[PDB]
This record gives C-alpha cells, sequence and structure tokens, in this order.
DNA sequence: CGCTCTGCTCCTTCTCCCATCCTCTCGATGGCTATGAGATCAACTAG
DNA sequence: CTAGTTGATCTCATATCAGGAGAAGGAGCAGAGCG
C-alpha cells in the first residue's frame, strides 16, 4: 500500500523546487526496483540477478 | 503443374513465373507447413518475398490440402505503407482470394469487427497493421486464423514491446516472417523472432542469452583469451545449425548472376572538429556532468545525446554571419559544403541523411543560405503527400538535394534519381544506416552510387560508428560464417566519453584498428568430439 | 567561515601510549590493562590493545 | 512495558505507553479489537474520555 | 543398555527505553534522462 | 457522404570508553524412565 499525498506532503521551498518526503523517495526506490525486477523476470536475466 | 513429394500441386501457370530461388522458397515454405512449424524468409530486400508467399498460399489453396478444406483464414501484419501493394499483388497473381484490408481507409464502411467476422467466415485473406494487432489483440484473435505472416517481422525485434506480445498471442502453428534482417542490433532480436515462429526451439530468453549472447560477444573482442574465442565459435556453430531449417536467408552473392547490380563504392570521411566545437566538446567532457555520469548518479544517455549534438553542430547543444546554424562552426558541415559544391558542379543528385531532425532543419537553413534547389521529407510531412515528393524528385533533374532522416518513409522508398548519398551522422543501429545507403542503391539504379559517411574523429561519433560495425560483425558471424578476424577492444569500444582528436601525426583510431587491411555411431561420435575439442 | 565566526572547542580524550589498568565490575575479566597506541606522527586511528585477566570462575 | 503492556488493556492504550509499532503490529496479526474503554483511546479519537 | 524426553542453568542475542516545556542561530537541502517515425483517430476544411 | 490536412496520443527505437534491563532461543548436560 502506497499512502496518499497527505501522509507524504511535497513541501514547496522558497522558490519552485518541490521537495518530496522521505516516504516518497523510498517509494521511488521501491517502484524502481519493482519495475526492474518485473522486466528482469519478463526478459533475459540470470537467476542470481533476479535473486 | 509442378508436384512435391507428399502432393502439393502448385499451379504451373504461376510456378513457371517464379525464379529458381523463389521456387526453392516455395518448397521450403511447404516443408514447414508439413512439419507444422514456422520460419523466417530472411532474404534481404529486392529478391521478392511477397511473390513467394502469394505463390505458396495460392498453391496451398488450389491443392486443397487438409481441418480446413484448403487454405483457411490468414492474417498478414505488414506496415501501412505496403498494405495496398499487398492486395494488388494478390489480385494480380491469384484473383479468387477474397483479400481485404483492415484500415480506416479500408473499403468496408461498417464496423471493423464485422469485417473480421465476415472475412474469417469466408476464409479470406485479411491484412492489418501492427497497431491494429496491438489494439484489437483480444478481438482479432478469436476466429481461428490459419496463417500469420508478419511482413517486415523485425517489428517483433523487441521481446518486450506490446506489438510482440500481441503477435505472439496467435495460436496457429503457421507463423512466417518476411524480414530483410532477422537481427539488427544483437541476439535479443533473433530470439524474439524465433519465439514467434516456433515457440520452443530456442529456449527461454534467459537461457538463450546466457548460452549464446554473452559467450559470443565476449568472443567478438580482439583481446579475448583463446578459450573465449573458441567457445564463441562453438556456440555460434550450435546456434547456426539449430536455426538452419527455419531461417531461409539468401544474399546478393548467389542470386547476383540473375539480376544486374551497379557497383557501389563507400568512404568514411573523418572530419576534424572546429576549434570552437572542439572547445565545447572538451568543456562538456571535462564538466561535472560527465563525471556524475561516470559515477552512475545521473543517466549517461543525456551525455550521449549532448555529445552527439555537439558533434553535429555546437548551436544544437549551446543554443550577420552569426545566425542559427551557421555552417562554418562545425567541420562536418565544412565538408558538406565542399561536397555539395563539387557535386553540383558535377551535375549529380544528392541524398542528404541525418538522424536528427533538428539538425536536418539546420541543414535546410544552410541550403537556403546557399542557392541549391532541394526538397525535404521528414516525419513532420503528412504521409498522404509523401509519395508526390519522391516522384517529383525522381522524375526531373531541377531538384538537386533531397533531405532525409534515416528512418522516414516506408522501408525502401524509391529514391532512384539520386546519384550520390551522404550520411551526415551515424546511428547506433547498423540496419538504419545500411537502409539509408540501400535506399538510393536499389534495383533499377542507373548510375554508380557512392556513400560518404561523415565522421568526427576521436569523438563520440567515431565510437558510434565502431559500435555499428561491431553489431554488423555480430550479425554476420551469426548468419553467414562463424570464423572471423577479431576487430575490437572491450574497454576501448565501451568507453565513449573522451576526446582524442587526431593531429595528423598519428592515424585515426579506425585505421589503427583496421591496420592490416542412420548415422553409424562414428560420424556421430566424430562430430561430437570435434565440437567438444573446440 | 562564510562570514560566521566559528570557534573550535578543545575535545577531551584519554591519553595515548599509556597503559591503564582498570577493573570492570560486570565483565568476564577481573582486570584489564588497555593501551590506546598511536605512532608519533599520526597516520591511523588509535589502535587499542587490551591485556586482561579472566575472572576467577 | 513488561507488566503494563502485557495486560488486556487494549492495543491503543498500550501503543500510547511504549512499543507503539510492536503493539499495533501484534494487534494486527491477531485481529485484536480495542473497545475504547480507557481514556487514552478516546483521547486519540478525539472523543469524550469516560 | 541405549534412546528419548525432558527440564535446569549459562550464554547469547535482541530489542526496548532513557523529564517537561520554551527561545534562538546556523548549515544543508536544490534532481535534469532526448529524439523521431509510424500509426490511430478525431476533428475541421475543403470537396 | 468523401478526401485530405492537422493536430494530439501512443508505441517502439538506439544508447552501458562511563547502558541497563528483561524476554527468548539455543546449547550443554544431568538424570529419570523405560523400551
Amino acid at each position: 500500500p502506497v499512502p496518499p499525498l497527505s501522509v507524504r506532503p511535497a513541501v514547496v521551498m522558497q522558490g519552485s523546487a518541490r521537495n518530496q518526503d522521505d516516504l516518497t523517495h523510498k517509494l521511488a526506490d521501491i517502484v524502481k526496483i519493482n519495475n526492474q525486477l518485473r522486466r528482469n523476470e519478463q526478459n533475459g536475466a540470470a537467476a542470481h540477478v533476479i535473486a | 503443374d509442378a508436384e512435391f513429394d507428399e502432393g502439393f500441386k502448385v499451379p504451373g501457370f504461376l510456378f513457371k513465373k517464379l525464379f529458381k530461388y523463389q521456387q526453392t522458397g516455395v518448397r521450403w515454405l511447404w516443408e514447414l507447413h508439413c512439419q507444422q512449424a514456422g520460419g523466417i524468409l530472411g532474404d534481404e530486400m529486392g529478391l521478392g518475398r511477397t511473390i513467394q508467399i502469394i505463390a505458396f498460399l495460392a498453391g496451398l489453396s488450389y491443392s486443397k490440402i487438409r481441418r480446413f478444406e484448403g487454405l483457411g483464414p490468414t492474417v498478414i501484419v505488414c506496415p501501412t505503407t505496403v498494405m495496398h501493394q499487398w492486395v494488388k499483388e494478390f489480385h494480380t497473381w491469384w484473383p479468387p482470394f477474397r483479400v481485404a484490408i483492415l484500415h480506416e481507409t479500408g473499403s468496408y464502411t461498417h464496423k471493423k469487427e464485422k469485417l473480421i467476422r465476415d472475412v474469417a467466415h469466408c476464409h479470406g485473406i485479411l491484412i492489418t497493421s501492427y497497431s491494429y494487432i496491438r489494439l484489437m489483440q483480444d478481438d482479432i484473435s478469436r476466429y481461428d486464423w490459419h496463417y500469420v505472416i508478419l511482413d517486415e517481422g523485425h517489428k517483433i525485434r523487441n521481446p518486450n514491446a506490446a506489438v510482440t506480445l500481441a503477435c505472439k498471442q496467435f495460436r496457429t502453428p503457421h507463423r512466417i516472417i518476411l524480414s530483410g534482417s532477422p537481427m539488427q542490433n544483437n541476439l535479443r532480436e533473433l530470439w524474439s523472432l524465433f519465439d514467434f515462429i516456433f515457440p520452443g526451439k530456442l529456449g527461454t530468453l534467459p537461457v538463450f542469452m546466457e548460452q549464446f549472447s554473452v559467450p559470443i560477444t565476449m568472443g567478438g573482442y580482439s583481446n579475448a583469451s583463446p578459450v573465449q574465442v573458441k567457445t564463441a565459435y562453438k556456440c555460434a556453430c550450435v546456434l547456426r545449425d539449430t536455426i538452419n531449417p527455419y531461417l531461409l536467408r539468401r544474399m546478393k552473392s548467389d542470386v547476383k548472376m540473375s539480376l544486374s547490380l551497379p557497383d557501389k563504392n563507400e568512404q568514411v570521411l573523418f572530419c576534424r572538429l572546429t576549434d570552437e566545437q572542439h572547445k565545447v566538446y572538451q568543456n562538456f567532457v571535462d564538466s561535472k556532468e560527465v563525471y556524475r555520469i561516470l559515477n552512475g548518479e545521473m543517466q549517461i544517455f543525456s551525455g550521449l545525446i549532448a555529445l552527439r549534438k555537439i558533434c553535429n553542430h555546437p548551436d544544437l547543444f549551446s543554443g550577420e554571419e552569426d545566425q542559427f546554424g551557421y555552417w562554418k562552426r562545425s567541420g562536418k558541415m565544412i565538408v558538406v559544403e565542399s561536397l555539395l559544391k563539387i557535386w553540383h558542379k558535377q551535375g549529380q543528385r544528392v541524398l542528404l541523411f541525418s538522424q536528427s531532425r533538428q539538425m536536418l532543419d539546420i541543414l535546410e537553413v544552410f541550403l537556403r543560405a546557399q542557392k541549391y534547389t532541394y526538397l525535404k521529407m521528414d516525419g513532420t510531412t503528412t504521409i498522404a503527400s509523401r509519395q508526390p515528393l519522391i516522384t517529383r524528385y525522381n522524375e526531373d533533374t531541377s531538384i538537386f538535394v533531397f533531405l532525409l532522416t534515416t528512418r522516414v518513409g516506408g522501408l525502401g522508398v524509391n529514391l532512384t534519381g539520386a546519384n550520390r548519398v551522404v550520411i551526415y551522422d551515424p546511428d547506433w543501429n547498423p540496419s538504419t544506416d545500411t537502409q539509408a545507403r540501400e535506399r538510393a542503391w536499389r534495383i533499377g539504379q542507373k548510375k554508380q552510387v557512392t556513400v560518404y559517411r561523415l565522421l568526427t574523429a576521436g569523438t563520440i561519433e567515431e565510437k558510434i560508428y565502431h559500435r555499428q560495425i561491431f553489431k554488423q560483425f555480430l550479425t554476420n558471424r551469426v548468419l553467414k560464417d562463424p570464423k572471423q578476424r577479431r576487430f575490437f577492444k572491450s574497454n576501448d569500444l565501451y568507453e565513449l566519453f573522451t576526446l582524442t582528436s587526431p593531429d595528423a601525426s598519428q592515424s585515426t583510431e579506425t585505421s589503427a584498428i583496421f591496420a592490416g587491411t542412420p548415422l553409424a555411431s562414428s560420424s556421430l561420435l566424430a562430430k561430437m568430439r570435434a565440437r567438444n575439442h573446440l | 567561515i562564510n562570514g560566521s565566526e566559528k570557534v573550535l572547542i578543545a575535545q577531551e580524550k584519554m591519553a595515548t601510549n599509556t597503559v591503564y589498568v582498570f577493573a570492570k565490575k560486570d565483565s568476564k575479566y577481573a582486570y584489564t590493562g588497555e593501551c590506546r597506541s598511536c605512532l608519533e606522527n599520526s597516520s591511523r586511528p588509535t589502535s587499542t590493545i587490551w591485556v586482561s585477566m579472566l575472572a576467577r570462575g | 512495558r513488561h507488566g503494563v503492556n502485557r495486560q488486556d488493556t487494549g492495543p491503543l492504550m498500550k501503543c500510547s505507553f511504549e512499543e507503539t509499532v510492536d503493539v499495533l503490529m501484534e494487534a494486527a496479526a491477531h485481529g485484536e479489537s480495542d473497545p475504547m474503554k480507557g481514556v487514552s483511546e478516546n483521547i486519540m479519537l478525539g472523543q469524550l474520555a469516560p
């Protein structure tokens, strides 16, 4: 379960740079490796790579 | 009428029209049909593969071989630019096939699913685009198709694309691919094509990679240990004989004596960077961005695109006689100036290619700065008006240079009136630049055509050309002969964020690399021990 | 530093190259003699060596 | 925590004291139900404490 | 007469906790991959 | 109704030290039935 935006608000700094929450960065890592694993299982990858 | 072994009465008044290689191909297609397997007509362009397919399907329909009384419903998936051509081919060879196109233009004027249902109900010949396979992948695959022909089946080159999945969702044992090149970049593509035509032969993609692709490429480097190259050769042989009875590929070497072919010469010009361009490229390769690329913290791909832009022209990367795209600020356009001037004085006609459409527009502005008459066709031009442009270039001489990117237009748009061709910048794919040079030099070319590939030495672009040659070598080893002289180094080939422009005291990197230029259980055992000692 | 006046606070630490025999009440060792050793011109951290006596029983 | 969070006081009262995550995770794994009898539970839910 | 089933003790992880509230300053934080061609399709812009 | 043009949309390529306290597990092992 990925929480809503209220639990991880993207606070805007003095300028326009929108800083993301720690939860959002972590979910970014999770989605990155999840997609990476999904393609590695779908396409050519070694068993140790998938592991 | 010609007759085959089990009985396949290809009609005489068609079979006589074919050429010898064409009849061999019809034989092979029917051998597959008996085995109930698929295959790849890997004959490169210009031999005529559509003729073989219509010939075989017509023979299969008239012969009434049987499931289905004769030939059942068949789907042909081809690019849009050739569908109408296909239906015309059928209608001129074998009229009684009720051929029908699935398209917005079409002829049905009603619900398209009703077209699928009707055509399947009449065992017709249905032609689609790849996009319609992808979109109606669930609907179109319910009517028990008897043949699937993926014309230009290299659209299936990627085993991840949705078009590949949609095409592999067909059920029939009969899958034929008509591709001029089954593999273009690496062995991902060969496996995908074979997973289509014959789902099991080559293993699952992981197994196929770890058995073939890695040992092979590791044996494609000149610094490989002897064991590595020997293993690469052995695995290449195994793959070659594994794919042998399902890939029918014929070159323009055996069939050359049947059709004429004017000589083609090709050069690779190495264009020194201009001092401002040189400074910009050196600043980029010394800036912190490429350092972060080497750290892996940023995606290397922007660095590639930036360096390609720099080598094309500084105005791309950076952004009178000082307006946008001034041709003196990059050496490749200096060379293009010289060649265009000389060729115009010679009265010839030019094809001017480039992967980038932005620099295609730069070059357009440059041609306006000169007095050359020209014509442009790119992706921005509407497709419905593409044919007129080509015809107008081909019919007259009052147009000098035609502007292309390597990938616009249907495969092999007929640009015959051109005499000289220039590839302004190389691409990663060998097949696209090969297609670029092939587009001018086709069947029915009157004059000797020469290709000039423009390189910037010591830059990213030299490395792009090296990679193109490497992939070409890989494909050649897989498809024509495993034994090959090794040209390249692993680290030099892969490291591509440096600058060593030649000073003419030392030769260029490319020339330095190319410096030289029943079984009786004993034959079975002999072949096994032979393969194993390698 | 950046217009900000910064003052370095002297930091206490146990002297080095000296043998110190302590006795921890709650430990397997009755007595422990430690020596945080460091070469004259520092190039590595303090390498602590202990020489202990196992507690009786 | 070894005496106060080992009685049947309800997961929300216990998470207020100590081991917030462990308590709530144990209650999730075992489907425990807080009857909202104590003052902590009502205070968290903004309800009038009994 | 050798196996099982305890169940006691010693060690070893292992994991949890460490008063309340309040004021101020100071430093660090900033995330960007492209490009083009083909095909679809739906809306005009004419017929 | 009929083409044709022109946008948007999407797919597919090419890149390689001055804690402490308690609770749980595990292991060594003494010993008692008892097969």
